[PDB]
């Protein structure tokens, strides 16, 4: 269900 | 990085 | 007001092409061994 | 017990290779022999999170 | 990050 | 649009 | 002199406005707005090589062959016995959501979807089969069928 | 008893393929042997509720 | 030197409108879309094979 | 890679790259060359396929970034095609694959 | 406020091009050999 | 204030150029010997 | 009778 | 999840 | 959520 | 338009 | 965007 | 020097 | 030189 | 993970 | 003040060839004998 | 020990060739034996540091 | 951009 | 004399 | 001549 | 990394 | 010793001939066999001072 | 630019 991509701390 | 995906995985999941 | 007007006319113009696309049926086609 | 890398990844399934030669793909939430379930798929560094925290990344000789 | 069923769930500040 | 995906 | 030093600065400022740690910057923005874009929206399907036993009696339900959207999925018709079953003509149902390549002589069918979870149906009279197998195609599951070995219930040329 | 996990799922219609190789198609309301009446399909989850309260999902190894 | 830091960042800004997070954000609202054009109204007809 | 055609094997995986090319051969189980008889390419935009129609040996070069798809392998001898999927931009590029079909 | 008509418009400039090119799909190519 | 229009219309210039640049990849080519 | 698609909470 | 889906469903059956 | 009869039938709120 | 469909 | 790539 | 996130990620003064 | 090259790396390993 | 075009003391 | 602007100019005009020039590059020949 | 040159570097990947004939590629962090583990690869200067201090470069015949 | 190079 | 990092470094007054 | 190129090159090397 | 032709006493 | 007179010369590496008829090419710091390392190569005067202080220039018989 | 040309 995440896409890596939108990753942010 | 892959506390914050695990964190959100788990909102997303308990807030459908 | 005429905030509601615009966007009828946009789900309008979005809904005739969604019909459009619905009527579409593309006619089965028979390939023949040799 | 058997050793899994990753022989690639994308967003969502991860395709495996072990120490046997056998190949596996696996999504989100998947099960693993010997290494639990999956519990998140990192794409951009290529690494797998399972439950029993063992980590799954590309092998040493291939990365 | 977005979820699959179109709505946004974010975590909000996690580091490593 | 559901968590259990 | 110092005109000359400071026009060459303005100067290499407008002719390469893009420092060379900001290419890279922008190299690996592109590389990241290219790698979102080709994502594919959750898990993709599993690649599964499965098999089916084709029963032609009435009241059984059509097989299902599980495609993905741009993805070939190739079925392969066999008697009960396992041998090839030579397809003797097909006709496809909506062929606007599905491209079909089949040489003329073989035995083996290659769907590819071309829309998202448009499914349809698809019929393949065999050799020696007067009953047409009936299959259904369904595109965008979670898993998509690379390969399908149809047994179907007669018995085919080879034996 | 007998197994059912989701072959195929889109809204409505859910082609079922149990333990024994047998294929079936459920729709809204369906009897399914062993596992009651369908009570709901989820065909974004992939996931069939039953009265009886057993849920039919893809199979572990086809998902 | 800020000035070229500032202007990068607009200049990234209005060359990619749609963050990364944006663009899975748009790409899940297209297939939820089309999953809704594709999807049959009711219950789809039960593929029998009778006689 | 060997590949396994029984059903329930997942296909073998081909990492490919953006502008390089990577060379498939197909082997038969005795390690000796399977000529092919065909092949399929699903989604011809992001990957480029040369082959001469004679030897056994298949050239990919990966035209888009990381768009991946899949490939049929239809070889002389087998019925069952050879089914690959085709992933491009990973942090390793196949050179050259030997495919150890069942066969 | 108009900075957000602004943003809105180059977005969905971008996004038309980015649907587009999601819809595309590229049929698939046998080749036979000799 | 003015300049940093200016400079942000030069590097978008630039970037444009070397986006498409990237973007480019030569289809590889096969030469078969006599 | 339902359509998932249309699903909210 | 399943929840608004089931009672939405009984909503329209009961008032057809 | 909307019936097959055309009318709009949702549920108020329901959490999983 | 009925709830028995 | 992480640190461990 | 910038990071293959896109993120900048700069020292502040080392000679060496 | 590389000691303002290393530092860096650690400040972006250490700030993901 | 570092460019050493990008280097500056 | 006006003299920056000029010489900028000239030398950008410089270098706009002289960029061009090292970007140029002859493809090798290869000459057979009889 | 085995002595490792530069064969050739660009930024990130580096290929080495050491005495024995044997040629690796390396990556930001990466296994050498005998030479600990890369822990940065100057591409502009052709040097690559390792963990146990001994940096590896072009060969003093081939640069 | 170096003084080892 | 400049460099071949791109920076001027140059010698102040030396004749021989 | 050398002298200062000589002197430019040190001054490059110390001041990378 | 000394260019011979860029010299000045 | 051995007497090494330069070939050739161009900004950077320069081409020298020995007395024995050997070739070599030489960079900014190198190696040269008797005259030690390389300090500087003067490509418009022909000149390559090294360490040892020994000058290396264009032979009489060819400039 | 050098005198010992």
């Amino acid at each position: 269900c995440v896409s890596m991509i939108g990753g942010s701390r | 990085c892959t506390d914050a995906a695990l964190a959100a995985l788990e909102y997303h999941k308990s807030n459908a | 007001q005429q905030e509601i007007q615009q966007r009828t006319s946009d789900m309008l113009t979005a809904a005739t092409q969604l019909v459009q696309d619905w009527k579409q049926v593309e006619t089965q086609v028979y390939t023949e061994g040799t | 017990r058997i050793i899994y890398y990753i022989q690639a990844v994308i967003p969502g399934r991860a395709w495996l290779i072990g120490s046997n030669g056998s190949t596996l793909t696996v999504r989100e939430g998947s099960k693993i022999p010997g290494y639990g379930m999956v519990k998140l798929i990192d794409s951009l560094q290529g690494r797998i999170l399972t439950s029993s925290g063992q980590v799954i990344k590309f092998s040493q000789e291939d990365s | 990050r977005v979820s699959i069923g179109g709505t946004v769930y974010t975590a909000k500040k996690y580091d490593d | 649009p559901f968590g259990a995906d | 002199e110092v005109i000359d030093k400071k026009a060459f600065k303005d100067m290499t400022r407008n002719l390469y406005p893009l420092n060379p740690e900001q290419v890279v910057k922008l190299k690996q923005i592109y590389e990241t707005s290219e790698y979102a874009k080709a994502a594919t929206p959750g898990t993709p399907p599993k690649p599964t090589a499965t098999s089916q036993f084709v029963n032609l009696s009435p009241g059984s339900t059509p097989p299902v062959i599980r495609l993905s959207q741009g993805f070939v999925s190739s079925l392969v018709f066999l008697d009960s016995t396992g041998a090839p079953w030579p397809i003797a003509a097909y006709d496809l149902g909506d062929p606007s959501s599905f491209n079909i390549q089949w040489d003329k002589t073989s035995n083996t069918l290659m769907i590819q979807a071309t829309k998202l979870y448009n499914y349809g149906n698809l019929a393949v009279r065999l050799r020696g089969l007067n009953t047409p197998v009936m299959l259904t195609l369904i595109p965008g599951q979670k898993a998509v069928d690379y390969r399908v070995d149809l047994r179907v219930q007669g018995y085919g040329p080879n034996a």
